[PDB]
RNA sequence: UAAUAGCGCCGCAAUUCAUGCUGCUUGCAGCCUCUGAAUUUUGUUAAAUGAGGGUUAGUUUGACUGCAGUCUUGCUUUCUGACCCUGGUAGCUGCUCACCCUGAUGCUGCUGUCAAUAGACAGGAUAGGUGCGCUCCCAGCAAUAAGGGCGCGGAUGUACUGCUGUAGUGGCUACUGAAUCACCCCCGAUCAAGGGGGAACCCGGGUUGAAAGGAGAAGUCAUUUAAUAA
């Protein structure tokens, strides 16, 4: 549901250098408290079994270094924006690593069970008619389902009959009659040792690597490496790394997770104004387009209403949620704090617009800290409680706020939508009782006048990628992509859909479950390949460039999150599902719809 | 790179006899004469990405050409140091 | 002179139905006048797409209250228009070349005039090949993909752009030339700022092109450029 929203911010230069000074400062405690974990830490391992950081280890780490001679001069709600950062930095590198573990593992599983129908046979000392009747037994037993198989193969080896449990999963959970071929299984199980692989070489990624704005370690190695010789090639390649690495020119932004440590008011002159808890020196004017205004006024609204009410309205259903201050990259020449600009991200919860949305997210939190409550049932335990317990209580005194009527839709009217690689998108809309398709949309429907933005898209992208590759060769600075025409192409295919979905009273918006295809089909290719290809590794990454980079540029996950944000902010459900290998995509889309419908039990 | 008389000066001081117009001293006392003046360009314009590029080839085949001289006579190797005060 | 072919787009001609068009049988009959899918074809002052590099806190996509009245902000992006340029000297620096053959995701390609030296001058985005483009093709060059041939000195314990060299082509910093616009004209402000004077049209007021928005941090993989290594 949540979106963001920007202003520039404006104030005179003393107000804007004494800001950079305080982040230039701030960024150096954002690294060295990556470093007290990087390297430092003894517990690391335990935190990567577990796949999560314990929830107060980076505030013990920056507790101390808040007298260090280097860190001092900061105000508190500094060190709690460095704590977040580094917290989320950590708290997202431990669960990407976990999945990737996880993943390992659960194909490491399946190599070991993956065997073709002569080995099942030597390994059973069996007919591959005993293993049919078998794995007709274990169907009949079970009857969730392939993990239900896994579980019968982990347990229950039962005399190595468990390799008929193997004849199921490979078959997709099902009895197959006929024999397979050698070299078709020869390529599905090399799938897999690829896959292997390819885990193991991404599982061991790289630590987190902060923002070094000083250039020492580029200087000291400069100098080192012109006035000294190295002993080794791997010396004289370590300080290569480290000359070619371009440093960055931006500090970390501060984050404010209190919405409060924000304060509003208006300026002499009628323009909004904004100033920080520790900061309260420093006046800064907000500049936004009059198409984003609305929040920046309700901003000041919902500060005023709690001030002109004694505190009785909480700051549990404040517009602004979190606000993130950063600086922007300038052009040209200047001082640091003249050249870049200070720019405001207001985290904003869209329902909280209207009363009828407030409405929703009262339900929400005060259920959530009811719970909370009654979990808990310390010393500063008993204040915590009093909190919750007096933002449960508040929370129900209302913001007069604009009234809107909930959006409503069908139960049984369902929007599919189906992605490939030549068709981003294509619609069906589908009423699952009569199981009458509605309507459809193709592309040049799906979003009418813009439709030349495709053949645009597909001419950038080639156009572009050539200039490139000519740029680089000449060292060039100019470097240059479709990126933000492919955000805007997938924002329209995401307000046509939603659109499409309210003009037909659609009770849901259904979306492919796609997975990871981009991994999926580089190994599928790779399989291929070394049989086209044997021994002549260049020759086998050659062999399908086109079809791997247009699945690496395909925008699969940023339109499927552009529809969820439309769709959450129209009020639309969204579903999901199995999309159909075979059909036109108007039938991947029908069928689509039809699969998260029967799903609905 | 360098001028025709910074050459020449090079060459005739690093050179064992006339004849040297590139023995192993004279070769990494034109590549250490190129690095001093490459350290101090590019240490001003850090935006000069292709100057980087310059710079770790030169510095590069300068080892190459010491790790050579240490094996072959060690006593050239301390002298050919010394004299172009390397670490 | 040449560019025949291949590949990707753009419509145009059809054929087959529907997500469309007439009925009531709310699911059939019927056709292609539209709006759309699929296949095939085509390059006919057909039609439609059409990447030389740059320029505005530009306009419209906005909020609230019963389609009328108030308030309005200049953020981040995608197009369509319009206008300007096709650059100047002052240093620093990378790469490339004894000389040959093959010729690469190699460079170059417009109009007019003078020279017919390789370059100036004046026009200009129509700018080699086709309806429009390419890593494809044609023409010239090719040292700056790569491989191979191979001359004379130094070095010769595995290193050897290391020699045969003043030009070619880039990179970066400082100053500077034009546009600094959204119907034109003029005076200004760019962490802010607006103001003044006209042309045209509609019925003293408007009009004088439209669109999108979830952002930060970290990690990873895809090709593709450079360096290094065996």
């Amino acid at each position: 549901s949540q979106i963001t929203i920007q202003a520039r911010l404006i104030s005179f230069e003393s107000n804007r250098q004494q800001l950079w000074k305080l982040m230039a400062d701030l960024n150096t405690p954002l690294i060295n408290e990556l470093l007290c974990q990087l390297g430092q830490h003894p517990d690391f391992e335990k935190w990567q079994q577990k796949g999560k950081l314990p929830s107060t280890v980076v505030s013990q780490l920056c507790q101390p270094l808040k007298t260090d001679p280097r860190f001092a001069g900061q105000p508190s709600r500094l060190y709690m924006s460095a704590i977040h950062i580094v917290d989320y930095i950590y708290k997202s590198w431990l669960a990407i690593q976990k999945r990737l573990q996880q993943q390992l593992d659960g194909k490491t599983r399946w190599l070991e069970m993956l065997n073709s129908d002569a080995e099942l046979v030597e390994l059973s000392g069996d007919t591959l008619e005993a293993i049919r009747v078998k794995a007709a037994e274990i169907l009949a037993i079970a009857m969730s389902l392939s993990k239900t198989l896994f579980d019968a193969y982990q347990e229950t080896e039962d005399i190595k009959s468990r390799s008929a449990i193997s004849y199921l999963l490979k078959n997709g959970c099902k009895l197959t009659d006929k024999e397979e071929d050698s070299e078709k299984f020869a390529k599905r199980r090399r799938q897999v040792e690829i896959q292997i692989q390819r885990l193991t070489e991404k599982l061991i990624s790289r630590m987190p690597k902060g923002r070094d704005l000083t250039n020492a370690k580029w200087l000291e190695t400069l100098l080192t490496a012109t006035t000294t010789v190295a002993e080794d090639n791997a010396q004289a390649k370590r300080w290569q790394d480290i000359l070619l690495t371009r440093s960055s020119s931006l500090p970390f932004p501060l984050v404010f997770e209190t919405n409060e440590d924000m304060v509003w008011s208006k300026n002499q002159k009628g323009r909004l104004c904004v100033h920080f808890n520790g900061l309260s020196d420093l006046i800064f004017e907000v500049y936004c387009g009059n198409r984003q205004l609305h929040w920046f006024q309700r901003f000041l609204e919902d500060q005023q209403t709690k001030r002109k009410s004694k505190n009785q309205h909480s700051s549990g259903l404040f517009t602004l949620r979190n606000g993130h201050l950063v600086w922007l990259e300038g052009e040209g020449k200047g001082e640091p704090w003249n050249l870049h600009h200070l720019t405001l991200y207001c985290c904003v919860d869209n329902r909280l617009w209207t009363e009828e949305g407030t409405e929703i997210v009262r339900q929400e939190k005060a259920d959530e800290i009811t719970k909370f409550i009654t979990n808990m049932k310390s010393d500063t335990q008993q204040a915590l409680i009093q909190r919750k317990q007096s933002t449960l209580t508040r929370i129900n005194n209302s913001f007069e706020r604009p009234s809107q009527p909930l959006y409503q839709g069908q139960s049984h009217i369902l929007v599919g939508v189906s992605l490939g690689l030549e068709k981003p998108a294509t619609v069906a809309v589908v009423d699952a009782i009569a199981n009458k398709v509605l309507a459809y949309r193709s592309i040049k429907q799906l979003l009418g006048d813009n439709y030349e933005l495709l053949n645009r898209q597909r001419r950038q992208q080639q156009y572009l990628s050539h200039e490139r590759h000519k740029a680089q060769k000449n060292f060039s600075p100019n470097q240059f992509g479709a990126s933000e025409l492919g955000q805007h192409i997938d924002r329209l295919l995401a307000k046509a859909i939603v659109a499409l979905a309210r003009t037909y009273k659609a009770g849901s918006i259904v979306l492919p479950k796609l997975g990871d295809m981009r991994e999926v089909v580089q190994s599928e290719i790779q399989a291929i390949a070394e049989q086209k290809f044997p021994g002549y590794i260049e020759g086998q990454q050659k062999y399908a460039k086109q079809y791997r980079v247009n699945v690496h540029r395909w925008s699969y996950g940023r339109l499927i999150q552009s529809i969820q944000s439309k769709a959450a902010q129209t009020g639309i459900v969204i579903e999901e599902g199995k999309q159909p290998i075979r059909g036109s995509p108007h039938d991947k889309a029908k069928e689509l719809a039809l699969s998260a419908y029967n799903l609905r039990l | 790179s360098l001028s025709t008389e910074a050459t020449a000066k090079i060459v005739s001081e690093f050179g064992r006899d006339a004849n040297d117009t590139g023995s192993t001293e004279v070769q990494v006392a034109l590549l250490t004469a190129q690095i001093n003046h490459l350290q101090g360009h590019f240490a001003e314009h850090k935006k000069d990405h292709h100057s980087r590029r310059g710079l770790l080839r030169m510095v590069s085949q300068r080892r190459k050409l010491l790790d050579y001289l240490k094996r072959k006579d060690v006593a050239r190797y301390t002298q050919l140091i010394e004299r172009l005060g390397l670490r």
